[PDB]
Order: structure tokens, then C-alpha cells, then sequence
């Protein structure tokens, strides 16, 4: 029973809190309210034959909430920081977000990278190529995930637990 | 829907309670016990608010006085200067009294104060308005022409005092309202308008009155006794309308030691509404927005008083105990963990004894100033003030609070103190959660984050932060149902069989600490005292 901080960082309207409920729950709700604040929950899943257990921390993603963030990732051993493929400037958030990962959290956090709605190609405005790109550059773990059709969901999660 | 507002300097007090309701006890009281409470909601200005009013026995009257809008210069003239064993009228020698006289002097109170209300109503009087401008006015020229054909002109406060110092005129009283008859009919059998003043006057002269003034008017309602029914009976504006105020104010005042009980629209038998000790409570309200009233013994007073100083001083003495035992478990006793509003007066009768057949004005002026005392110590326990506005959010339910997170103008230091709290409040009923299921092993962990959060990011001072911890402690001792406390003992025990310091050790001395002391904002570490 090895027992791990995550937190999930992003803009808001992109997908952190319907991916935990995809990861957890395995449901999906095109009308979810928006995250007032914090929401906390405990998955636990058990690579090989070893068991580890998560404290996920889904975030609010407004600007506001942006001072509160320190509370949240300051004991996190892993941060998930999700964007929009449908926009560019949630991308170009997220850079901060890790950005600022990098100066603040802790040294040995297994950040990852996810862009979502990638159910959502017809609309896509990032591009994969320069995502994987700058994960590359960033020492990241980029994958594509889609809450709407479980994709890569579950494996952007446990990827993190394989570097944990 | 309360709120958290920063003062002038530096604090964090919370909104002021707002109270829309009174209830008088019904029991051995004098109304003279009633005129220091009155008095202090005066002066801090709780009556205003109040738009229900309730009453038994003494209460009863003391709450129809308020409920008429009379002025706090008469009530204080009136109560003082009204002993009721001057309106006690026998039938005879060797009976009791008929209940017919007291009742009198009710209704020239209030028909006195419902009159000089209708004076300052504007002329003239609208369509839907016309009516009850109408019946208001044809019953107070039949309380005028009864007095009128007795020699009593009453319009001044002091006219009805007096009034009771003279018994000829107070027969002549008797002989003139008492034609006034109880119940109307006439066919087809149909009930016909009280020609008393009822309750449901009350409401027909608020609505007369303007917005500026419908405050003066309380919504009055009484508590009964039915000897036959052998139960309590409420009368109020709303439900019992037609029923006379003049009526149930002396029927619930009727003890059945000194009044003949009286009857019922039914003929069934009416006295006191405490003959046994009970508090009304008002309809359609909360219990957080009524200020309720007990007049206690002497000796029932200072016992409560006691027993609660006592289990003041013990929650000091088991901290200390607990802190000398380095170098008996934590339900002892009745320790409140959230935030409950206090809105209970007690008053001290003391000499003004249901015993004392006449009490010298100083002893009237005593149980007067221990009313006034006691109102006054009670509403500066409404006052919230904290030295963080964490401890606030803590301490009172997040329930019970505007959320702040929702509010896009909410300052952000309120803003901030709130996403600290609900944090706080995620790990307790996880701790609470995963103890029931039987796993103790993140305990030390989830605590370790929540006074994490307290340090770093709150920003505590070092001593204010104990208190902020101990009640995080406490609450979650409190969800377990003592599963922590317990717990935190073994871990402790364990490790003193191994000569090796614990976690434990820190966490069940907040655990210990008084409750006396963390709400506090005493400036100094748990050497509270009291
Ligand atoms: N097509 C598609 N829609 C998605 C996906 N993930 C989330 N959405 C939609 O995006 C909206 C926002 O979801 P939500 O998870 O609440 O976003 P959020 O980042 O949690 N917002 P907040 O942080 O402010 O609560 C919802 O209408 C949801 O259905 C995805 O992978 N594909
Ligand atoms: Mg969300």
C-alpha cells in the first residue's frame, strides 16, 4: 500500500474533473458543473502485484483559484496538467502551468501532459506533433485522452504510477 | 446566510444574529421579572425586528403589551406600577377570584394603545382598506361608551393605574364591560364579529399602519391550559383570530389557586399555560431566530449556574491532568464542537418568590437589574469575533455561512480562508471514512496535511493555530465517534512500552485542551483558566 499526493492543473472547460470520474466511476456527463474550489477523492489501483493508492486532487481551473494552487501540489509526488486540443490558449496555459511546477512543486514530481478532447478532431487547433514535441523538451508524460470515449484515460494514470 | 467581515482592527467578526421572535415562559413569575429584559432589548434594539411574539402566564400579558406597540417609557410605567393582587375580585369571601376584573384592565390597555395607533393613521382610507379601518373604530366606541356610561375617561397610562387603586371605580368597571357578551350568533347560527378587540385586530391595524411604522404590531399568540382536555392549548393571530386578546391573556394568567378556571367556546375548563413549566414555541420559525425567555427559582438558578461553572473549571483540570500525566477518557463533559446560537434567557426571581406575598422595591428592583444583567450577558454571546478567519469557518459550519467561493466579490482573504477550510474538511471525512473501515494507517498523514495547511498556507500565528488544530482534532474525534481517541491512546501506550517519543503525543494534548480556550481569542497558550 504505497500511498501518493495527485493533482490535476489546467484551464477551466477542459476536461480535469470528467477525466476523474472516467478514471474512477468510468461515467461521463456532457452537462458537469464546474469545480467550486477543490474536489477529493481516493482510487486505488494496483499495478503488478503491487498495490498504490491515489489522493487526487481535482483543482478549479479559473484564474482566481490560481493563488490557492501551492496548497495543492505541495505534497504532490505527480501533477496532471490537461488541455484543450480545440484551444490553442489552453495549451499555451498549461505551458505556465508547468512552468511554474517546475520553480514551486517538488524537484522529483512525475508531471504529466494530456491533451483532451481529442474525440473532438473535426475541431482540433493543436497540433500532436508539437505537443509530443514539447513534452519531449519538458521531460513530460504527453499522451492523448478523451473522457467522452475513455481514451487513454486509464493509461495516462497508471503510466504515472510505473514512474512512482 | 451569515458572513465573515474583517474589523477595524485586524479581527474577523461574523454577521450579527437577527432574532424575529420572543417567547415568555409560563410559570411562578411576577411580571415585574419581565421589565429588565424589555428594558436591555431596548437598548440594543432587538424589538424592532421582531414580527412574532409569544407568551404564558405572566409572559402572556408582558408579551400582549409588546405585541400592542406600547411605548417603553408606559411599559416601564405599567409594569412597575401594576400589582395584580389589586385586581383580584372574589365572588365572595371564601372563593376565588372571578378573572372578570383583570380581564377588564387588559382590555382598557389595549384598547388605550390601539386607539392612539389609530390617530396617527393618514386619511382617508383606501378600497381594499376600507373595511377594517371600519371595525377597528366600532369597537373602541363601544369600550368608550361602556366607560363613558361609568364616569372612566381613559386616555393616558397613568388614568389605568390609578384606575385600579380605587375600587368604586373599578366596580363601576365591572359593571360596564362585563355586558359586552362572549359569543355572537343569530341565524343561521352563523358566528357574528367579537365586539371584543381580538387578536386578529392586531393584524387588521398593522395593515392600516404604513410600511414606514407595521413594525409596532407583533404577531401575538398565548399558551393555555384545558383542565378538561387535560392538555395545552395555543391561541394565536393566525389560527385563532376571532378570539379576544383580553380573553386567553387572563386565561393563561388564571392559576387555579387564585382564579376560577375559565371556559372555553366549547365551555371546557381554561387555566395557566404554566401550571407546569413549558416554553412555547412560535410557528413558521426557526429556533436560531427566537429569543426565549425562563424565569427560574433562586434555588433552581444558582444551580444551573453552578453545575455549569463546575463543568468549566473540570475541562480545565483535565487538560492539566493530562499534561501532568507525562512526566479518564475525552467524553467529559458535554463538549460542543461546532457552532450553536445561545438564545436562552434565564432570570432570576430570588426574593420575588411565588411565596413572597408582597416584596419591598428593593428586592423589585433586584429582580429587575438581574433580568437586565442576564439579557444583556446573553446577546454579548451573539457577538463572534476571531483572530483568524480560518478559525471561523472551522468553528462555525460552512453551512451556515455564505459561500464565499461562489460570491465573486467575497474579498479574497475570506475567498482564500474558505478553499482552506473545505480542504481541511475533505481529509476529516476521509480520516473518519477509512478509520470505519478499519484502516488507522494515514491518519497521522491526513493530520500532518491539515495542520500543513494551517502554517503555510493560513498563515497562523504559532498559538492560534494550536486552537485551530485541537478543534480540527476534536470535530474528527467527534465524527468517529471516539474511534480517534482511542486509537491515538494505543499508538501513545505503545510507544512507552519502547521508551520512544509519538505523534500521538501532541494530538492528544489538543485533544485534551479546553474548548473553553480554542474559540477563544485569549492571546495566551492553555493556561486559559476562567
Ligand atoms: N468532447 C469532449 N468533451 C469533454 C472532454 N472532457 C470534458 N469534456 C466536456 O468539457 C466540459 C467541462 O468538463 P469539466 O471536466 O468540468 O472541465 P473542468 O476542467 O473540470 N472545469 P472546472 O475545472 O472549471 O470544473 C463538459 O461539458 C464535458 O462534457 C473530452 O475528452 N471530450
Ligand atoms: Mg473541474
Amino acid at each position: 500500500i504505497c500511498q501518493f499526493k495527485l493533482v490535476l492543473l489546467g484551464e477551466s472547460a477542459v476536461g480535469k474533473s470528467s477525466l476523474v470520474l472516467r478514471f474512477v466511476k468510468g461515467q461521463f456527463h456532457e452537462y458537469q458543473e464546474s469545480t467550486i474550489g477543490a474536489a477529493f477523492l481516493t482510487q486505488t489501483v494496483c499495478l503488478d502485484d503491487t498495490t498504490v493508492k491515489f489522493e487526487i486532487w481535482d483543482t478549479a481551473g479559473l484564474e482566481r483559484y490560481h493563488s490557492l494552487a501551492p496548497m495543492y501540489y505541495r505534497g504532490a509526488q505527480a501533477a496532471i496538467v490537461v488541455y484543450d486540443i480545440t484551444n490553442t490558449d489552453t495549451f499555451a496555459r498549461a505551458k505556465n502551468w508547468v512552468k511554474e511546477l517546475q520553480r514551486q512543486a517538488s524537484p522529483n514530481i512525475v508531471i504529466a501532459l494530456a491533451g483532451n478532447k481529442a474525440d473532438l478532431a473535426s475541431k482540433r487547433a493543436v497540433e500532436f506533433q508539437e505537443a509530443q514535441a514539447y513534452a519531449d523538451d519538458n521531460s513530460l508524460l504527453f499522451m492523448e485522452t478523451s473522457a467522452k470515449t475513455a481514451m487513454n484515460v486509464n493509461e495516462i494514470f497508471m503510466a504515472i504510477a510505473k514512474k512512482l | 446566510g451569515s458572513e465573515i467581515s474583517k474589523t477595524e482592527a485586524g479581527q474577523y467578526s461574523v454577521s450579527a444574529p437577527e432574532h424575529k421572535g420572543l417567547v415568555l415562559s409560563g410559570g411562578g413569575a411576577k411580571g415585574i421579572s419581565y421589565l429588565g429584559m424589555i428594558q436591555a432589548l431596548q437598548e440594543r434594539g432587538k424589538i424592532k425586528n421582531l414580527t412574532h411574539v409569544s407568551g404564558a402566564s405572566a409572559g402572556a400579558m408582558t408579551a400582549s403589551i409588546l405585541a400592542v406597540g406600547m411605548d417603553i417609557k408606559d411599559i416601564k410605567k405599567l409594569i412597575e406600577g401594576l400589582d395584580i393582587t389589586k385586581l383580584l375580585d372574589n365572588s365572595g369571601v371564601g372563593f376565588r377570584a372571578r378573572g372578570d376584573r383583570f380581564r377588564n384592565i387588559l382590555d382598557v390597555i389595549y384598547m388605550m394603545q390601539m386607539k392612539k395607533h389609530l390617530e396617527s393613521v393618514q386619511q382617508p382610507i383606501p378600497p381594499e382598506q376600507q373595511m377594517n379601518y371600519g371595525i377597528l373604530k366600532q369597537k373602541i366606541a363601544l369600550y368608550e361608551d361602556k366607560l363613558s356610561r361609568a364616569g372612566i375617561v381613559i386616555n393616558n397610562v397613568d388614568d389605568i393605574i390609578n384606575l385600579t387603586k380605587s375600587v368604586k371605580d373599578l366596580e363601576k368597571l365591572d359593571k360596564a364591560l362585563n355586558s359586552i357578551p362572549t359569543e355572537l350568533k343569530g341565524a343561521k347560527g352563523e358566528q357574528l364579529e367579537n365586539p371584543r378587540l381580538t387578536l386578529g385586530d392586531l393584524g387588521r391595524l398593522r395593515e392600516l399602519l404604513p410600511e414606514e411604522n407595521k413594525h409596532l404590531i407583533k404577531n401575538l399568540s398565548v399558551v393555555v391550559t384545558n383542565q378538561t382536555k387535560h392538555e395545552l392549548e395555543r391561541y394565536s393571530e393566525d389560527t385563532t383570530p376571532q378570539q379576544s386578546i383580553a380573553q386567553v391573556v387572563q386565561w393563561s394568567g388564571a392559576h387555579p389557586v387564585l382564579f376560577v378556571p375559565g371556559r372555553n367556546a366549547k365551555g371546557e375548563y381554561i387555566a395557566d399555560g404554566g401550571i407546569l413549566d413549558n416554553m412555547p414555541e412560535i410557528e413558521g420559525l426557526d429556533r436560531e431566530e427566537v429569543l426565549c425567555v425562563k424565569a427560574e427559582a433562586g434555588t433552581a438558578f444558582e444551580d444551573r449556574v453552578n453545575k455549569a461553572k463546575q463543568s468549566a473549571m473540570e475541562a480545565i483540570s483535565w487538560f492539566k491532568a493530562r499534561m501532568d500525566s507525562l512526566v479518564t477518557s475525552s467524553v467529559l463533559n458535554r463538549e460542543k464542537v461546532y457552532y450553536n446560537i445561545d438564545n436562552m434567557i434565564y432570570i432570576n426571581t430570588g426574593e420575588v418568590t411565588t411565596t413572597n406575598t408582597s416584596p419591598t422595591p428593593e428586592q423589585r428592583a433586584r429582580a429587575v437589574k438581574n433580568g437586565y444583567d442576564q439579557t444583556m450577558q446573553l446577546l454579548d454571546s451573539h457577538k463572534q469575533t476571531f483572530d483568524h478567519p480560518l478559525m471561523a469557518i472551522l468553528y462555525i459550519g460552512h453551512d451556515k455561512l455564505k459561500d464565499a467561493l461562489i460570491d465573486e466579490k467575497s474579498e479574497k482573504e475570506i475567498f482564500e480562508a474558505s478553499a482552506h477550510a473545505q480542504a481541511i474538511l475533505h481529509l476529516q471525512e476521509q480520516i473518519v471514512k477509512e478509520m470505519n473501515d478499519g484502516d488507522y494507517s494515514s491518519v497521522q498523514n491526513y493530520l500532518d496535511q491539515i495542520e500543513d495547511i494551517l502554517t503555510v498556507d493560513a498563515k497562523m500565528d504559532d498559538i492560534q493555530k494550536e486552537k485551530a488544530f485541537a478543534l480540527c482534532i476534536k470535530q474528527v474525534n467527534f465524527l468517529s465517534e471516539g474511534k480517534l481517541e482511542t486509537y491515538l491512546n494505543k499508538v501513545e501506550a505503545e510507544a512507552k512500552a519502547a521508551a520512544e517519543p509519538s505523534w500521538a503525543t501532541k494530538i492528544l494534548n489538543l485533544l485534551w485542551a479546553p474548548i473553553e480556550w480554542v474559540v477563544s481569542l485569549f492571546k495566551g497558550p492553555a493556561q486559559d483558566f476562567k
